[PDB]
DNA sequence: CGTCTGCCCGCTATGAGCGTTGCATTTATCAGGGTTCTGGTCCACAGTAT
């Protein structure tokens, strides 16, 4: 192949390659696979891609796209990199580099959730306007995509349409305006509008890349929280002071829409699992909320710095 | 085995008073007497004493091969083929030229009032089965290769053109698979004729259903007799396909085809058509047959059998 | 191919008044007559009785083969048939114009390739649907044999030149293929008229929905009175999504199209419909019927009775041995013969020419190991039992 | 085949074979030809077919249709033996059975009759409706297709679908397009209808399948007809009174629509030919003409049998 | 004005391009097993009541 598309600013790689057969008049999804990749095994994936490597080849004479720009600013790695570990964050790095798709998810545990959820085109209905008004072109977004939020951090709701990632595995699908123009007012929710907000600037951020804290270093900073804090037991949770705060910070519905739905009720909750001693990862929905709820005031940056450094 | 030119001998049932393919077969005989024509022996005991012992041993290796010795549970096995391979040919009477008047004179006398009822044709259903199960080492091929050999294989017919095959003999695979069943039909058919019906029908590529169809289309053309399936053990979950198929092709094969068929196996292979009652009523349809080991004493005193064997 | 030329007969319906097709079917029976015409057994001879022991045990096994005695089920279903196959016809009358409208609507079908496509609203359907489920044993396939063998199937048309097939047989494939299904009924047809159709259709690349089309057009070309589908139970191991459309075919065949349809199957296929048609139900007889003996099993067990060959034979039966002989065979009609039948082949081979309980109980013993399990889950009488395994009653 | 459909009453065997190929279902014309002949390169003839012995063998098991009556009955010929001669006529119904197209075609000159046959389909609006409520059919009818006149002797002209039986050599087609319907009024003159309806008896003739004069028989017949009708003079001809006489019968803007001008100026004429010595075969419309012109009191059959009388 | 000289002319054989066909290959469907993964479960220990 001899002209493939450089990315644009903000932009996930399954869009920069479904315009690489739509800028070359490729209409067969078999003679586009063969010619970017060629094999027909490859599956379609939005969000942490595999077969990387093939992709930095051709754009290897304009020297600033490698591998780790196209991993670490072109996908939803920076989401999972940190809350992972260290331990699995570098074979993660390796394993994308190479025809290993299923084994990178499986790597990064929290994502191997066995069968996701969700898989409609989501967009943006504002966002489009300035897309088309900067570019010309009109592309996937990386806000668009988080990995639980149907939100835009700046607008607000994402106007869904019916068609599945799934439902055709070999084919890149590209945006197009005439289609695109369904748009429809949604009820919103200023709440999670907000978490939007904070979550969004966790992307662009290099701290991501170098810095990541492991299970007893969360656990450490969870207790040395709870205690600063002083709305603890004998050394456990008052389990009604911290439940109390996290209700008033957001409404019932909004965990409930997120799937976190707090159950006071039950010994096994995420809140108690989150408090107690770490066995497994947890998504950044999780400790989004805790940070949100125990500290008003502070960054993600900078709170993720605070938790790793000690 | 070989075309071997008819002759005709009368029957005495009634029932199979004028069948070419009945009569040119071997004349009945009593079960009690049929059973002893199996014996044989070697007949070097006494002449061969003194001589080197290479060949001693030579000869002594071949105890294995000649020796038969027919015991009680023979003569039901032996009548039992007799019935089978002689009962399904009664449908299949070639002889016949006078239908046409018979029934367009039938109709017309039903027609106009003369006469109330009347039956015009019907059509054949089922062939009879039989199943056979005994522990390995017992004797289920030897003591069927010598059954059968009293027997013809190809039988050349005169005034027609069939050549009536008399019988056929099959072997299932250690792989179980329902595509190589159909498959060494049309081999051991062209071992025995000499024909090139694998190449015409095996070798394209036809569903099983059309080639389970193709075989009961030149099982017509040769009268064939009987069909005797060996090894039925291996199409126990083996490979290819569900239970629920595997159980479905056996079915529709003896709907099928209009020969009778004789299944062989092991007794972990009852566990197949132990399942449902279709099943046990198509494997027990002319009687099911459990073979056992030789017992020293029935009530007290020791067998006769044990003593007639471990003495020829 | 029973190809006879036709005559034409005097039928007493106004609805039948001129109708070729229906005028040349032979008359129906009444109800005393049709039992009397269904009636068959061995015929037997005083001499066979004395002849040698092989002579008569080749004769012994001839008893299955030929034996028939109908029940009361039987006339029902000759008379539901009979009406089936006869009202069929007036929607297509070939002498007023009828039929030739069907066979123009049929070719649009076949272009177009959707069967609910028309070009002469006047042409209609008037064909109705069976449905048939009884429990192994029963003689489902055989009573159907033996019902339709009154008709002649081909009849060859003078004034015309069509040959009407009366009816036609064809059984479900195995793997539940929808490919097998319509080449079947192309086997069956040339098989009973001595044409090629399977070259013609089956051989050429066509889609299902072409093919089911082709065949309902050449179901019409001659005019088939009835079509049986037998084994229908075949459907429901077949690909997903794929066991709905031939349901729906069926149906659409009867409504549009105006080919009557039965259908036969074993009490798993219930499965397929109910979840997802005329129903007549065939159960195993009994002994008790309110609280005394039900005549027809006594009449069905006295007429088989009187075609042994044993030298030695009772006179009459006594009630022990049909006690015994409807405990072990529990009712179904295929092992009360083969149960019979092996006993007097025991019965010769011993050498003692009279049945007694005790051979009865040993050749069931012996002979039919296969079987036990589901006789004596019929036997136990458990509510949860005999729902247990498959291809029982209901 | 297995049951061809037999032949309706006054139908070309054209239409029988397409209604043979619907019956069926068979939608490629290949496989047709394949079903009906033995060969992939028979032509599709419209008029004066050939391959009469398989139709006739396709028949066979009713005692009806043979291949004289076929000859007959279901094709353009019983208007063109009688004017052909005897032995050519005798020729052709022995040669047009079997395997000969081109044949038949060379022999009676139909092909050289006619420079641009008709092929065009035909449609009569009236016909149809008595076809449907009779028969629940649509086929081609005889006296739709002649040769040179299309008009319907019972009534009115025809309609043209305006495709052409040439387009397609190997294709059977059938009338069945819904019955399409549309208003043709216009006419050119009632006594081309006249004309049709006189010459329409002779289609179905019982005695047209013996009657053949030579060409000897022809001109002394005309030289006959010359002196009985008195319009003649010493070893010569009147030259106008005959041509008065049919300007009086026949209009000449209808016979502008037949193709047959009369020339008064130039002696290649052929009201001049007909009485003069013949030596090549006429049309039977070039007969008609002077029959209706001339001679009115008899019909064609009539006239026909005191020609060979 | 008719047969020979020109004229017509239907016919015939040939080749390059386009449209169609049968076989082998790819693709899809389904059952079985399995092997680690993780998700809820019970046991022993620290701190509190008589
Ligand atoms: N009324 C009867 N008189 C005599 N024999 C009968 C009668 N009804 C059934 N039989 C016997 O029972 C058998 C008929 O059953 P089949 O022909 O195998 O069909 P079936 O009962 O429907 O079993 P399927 O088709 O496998 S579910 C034959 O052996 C007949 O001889
Ligand atoms: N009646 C018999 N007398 C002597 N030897 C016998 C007899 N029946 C079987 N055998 C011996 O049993 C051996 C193995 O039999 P085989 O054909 O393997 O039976 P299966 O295949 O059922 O194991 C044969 O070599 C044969 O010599
Ligand atoms: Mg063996
Ligand atoms: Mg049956
Ligand atoms: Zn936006
Ligand atoms: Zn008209």
């Amino acid at each position: 192949m001899r002209n493939f598309p450089v990315p644009y600013s903000n932009e996930l790689i399954y869009s920069t390659i479904a315009r690489a057969g739509v800028y070359q008049g490729i209409v067969s999804p078999k003679q586009l696979l063969d010619e970017v990749y060629g094999n027909r095994k490859v599956v379609a994936t939005l969000g942490l891609p595999s077969h990387l490597g093939v992709i930095a080849r051709h754009l290897h004479q304009t020297g600033r796209y490698a591998v780790q720009q196209l991993i670490y600013e072109h996908t939803l790695f920076p989401l999972y990199a940190p809350f992972v570990g260290k331990e699995r964050r570098d074979e993660a790095i390796r394993l994308m580099e190479y025809q290993a798709q299923g084994a990178v998810h499986l790597m990064l545990g929290v994502a191997a959730s066995r069968v996701k959820s969700d898989n409609r085109f989501r967009y943006c209905p504002d966002c489009v306007a300035l897309q088309l008004n900067r570019y010309g072109e009109a592309f996937w977004q990386r806000d668009w995509y988080l990995p639980a939020l149907p939100y835009c951090p700046k607008h607000g709701a994402l106007v869904f349409f019916d068609r599945a990632v799934d439902d055709h595995r070999h084919q890149f699908w590209a945006l197009g305006h005439t289609e695109l123009l369904s748009d429809y007012p949604k009820d919103s929710l200023s709440q999670l509008t907000a978490l939007a907000a904070y979550i969004a600037p966790l992307l662009d951020a290099p701290r991501a890349q170098e810095l990541s804290p492991s299970l007893e270093q969360w656990t450490l900073f969870y207790q040395r929280l709870a205690q600063d804090l002083g709305l603890t037991k004998s050394k456990h949770i008052r389990h009604d002071l911290v439940a109390e705060r996290v209700r008033q910070t957001f409404s019932d519905e909004a965990l409930e829409k997120l799937d976190l739905k707090l159950a006071e009720n039950k010994d096994t909750c995420w809140l108690k699992s989150i408090f107690r001693k770490h066995r497994k990862a947890f998504s950044y929905l999780q400790h989004s909320i805790v940070w949100q709820a125990l500290l008003p005031k502070l960054t993600v940056i900078e709170a993720l710095q605070q938790a790793s450094a000690l | 085995a070989t075309r071997i030119q008819a002759v005709y001998r009368d029957t005495g049932v009634e029932a199979y008073r004028d069948n070419p393919f009945i009569e040119a077969l071997p004349p009945l005989q009593e079960s009690v007497n049929s059973a002893a024509s199996l014996k044989s022996s070697l007949q070097l005991t006494s002449s061969d004493l003194q001589k080197s012992r290479v060949i001693r041993a030579h000869t002594i290796c071949r105890i294995p091969d000649d020796y038969f010795q027919p015991l009680g549970t023979h003569l039901l096995l032996s009548e039992r083929i007799s019935v089978m391979i002689r009962g399904g040919y009664v449908g299949r009477n070639p002889k016949t030229g006078d239908l046409q008047k018979h029934l367009q004179n039938g109709y017309e006398r039903v027609q106009t009032g003369e006469l109330e009822t009347f039956r015009f044709e019907e059509a054949r259903s089922t062939a009879q089965s039989l199943l056979l199960i005994g522990c390995s080492g017992s004797g289920k091929t030897t003591s069927l290769h010598r059954i059968l050999a009293t027997y013809p294989q190809v039988i050349y017919h005169r005034e027609l053109n069939v050549e009536q095959v008399v019988y056929l003999k099959i072997d299932c695979s250690h792989n179980g698979s329902l595509k190589e069943i159909c498959l060494n039909f049309f081999r051991a058919l062209d071992r025995a004729l000499g024909s090139n019906y694998e190449r015409r029908y095996g070798l394209k590529r036809h569903g099983i259903e059309t080639m389970l169809a193709l075989m009961s289309q030149i099982a017509n053309a040769h009268a064939l007799g009987l069909l005797v399936i060996d090894e039925i053990q291996h199409l126990s979950r083996s490979r290819s396909g569900g239970s629920q198929e595997m159980l479905n092709f056996f079915v529709t094969m003896v709907n099928i085809i209009g020969v009778p068929v004789m299944l062989i196996g092991t007794p972990k292979a009852r566990e197949i058509f132990e399942a449902d009652l279709r099943s046990a009523r198509r494997g027990a349809g002319f009687g099911a047959i459990f073979w056992d080991p030789i017992q020293q004493t029935q009530r007290g005193k020791p067998n006769q059998e044990w003593i007639a064997f471990t003495d020829n | 191919a029973t190809r006879i030329q036709a005559v034409y007969r005097d039928t007493g319906v106004e609805a039948y008044r001129d109708n070729p097709f229906i005028e040349a079917l032979p008359p129906l029976q009444e109800s005393v007559n049709s039992a009397a015409s269904l009636k068959s057994s061995l015929q037997l001879t005083s001499s066979d009785l004395q002849k040698s022991r092989v002579i008569r045990a080749h004769t012994i096994c001839r008893i299955p083969d030929d034996y028939f005695q109908p029940l009361g089920t039987h006339l029902l279903l000759s008379e539901r048939i009979s009406v089936m196959i006869r009202g069929g016809y007036v929607g297509r009358n070939p002498k007023t114009g009828d039929l030739q409208k069907h066979l123009q609507n049929g070719y649009e079908r076949v272009q177009t390739g959707e069967l609910e496509t028309f070009r002469f609203e006047e042409a209609r359907s008037t064909a109705q649907s069976l449905l048939l489920i009884g429990c192994s044993g029963s003689g489902k396939t055989t009573s159907l044999h033996r019902i339709l063998a009154t008709y002649p199937q081909v009849i060859y048309h003078r004034e015309l030149n069509v040959e009407q097939v009366v009816y036609l047989k064809i059984d479900c494939s195995h793997n539940g293929s929808l490919k097998e299904i319509c080449l079947n009924f192309f086997r069956a047809l040339d098989r009973a008229l001595g044409s090629n159709y399977e070259r013609r259709y089956g051989l050429k690349r066509h889609g299902i929905e072409t093919m089911l089309a082709l065949m309902s057009q050449i179901a019409n070309a001659h005019a088939l009175g009835l079509l049986v589908i037998d084994e229908i139970q075949h459907l429901s191991r077949s690909r997903s999504g794929g066991s709905q459309e031939m349901l729906n075919f069926f149906v659409t065949m009867v409504n549009i199209i105006g080919v009557p349809v039965m259908l036969i199957g074993t009490p798993k296929a219930r499965e397929i419909f109910e979840a997802d048609f005329g129903a007549i139900f065939w159960d195993p007889i009994q002994q008790t019927q309110r609280g005394k003996p039900n005549q027809e099993w006594i009449a069905f067990t006295d007429n088989l009775w009187q075609l042994q060959l044993l030298q030695r034979k009772d006179a009459l039966l006594s009630d022990e041995v049909r006690d015994v002989w409807y405990e072990l065979s529990q009712g179904v009609m295929d092992i009360v013969v083969k149960l019979f039948v092996l006993a007097q082949l025991r019965a010769l081979a011993l050498g003692n020419e009279r049945i007694t309980a005790g051979l009865l109980r040993q050749v069931y013993q012996d002979e039919l190991k296969p079987v036990h399990p589901m006789l004596e889950a019929l036997r136990s009488g458990i509510p949860e039992r005999i729902a247990r395994y498959s291809d029982l009653v209901v």
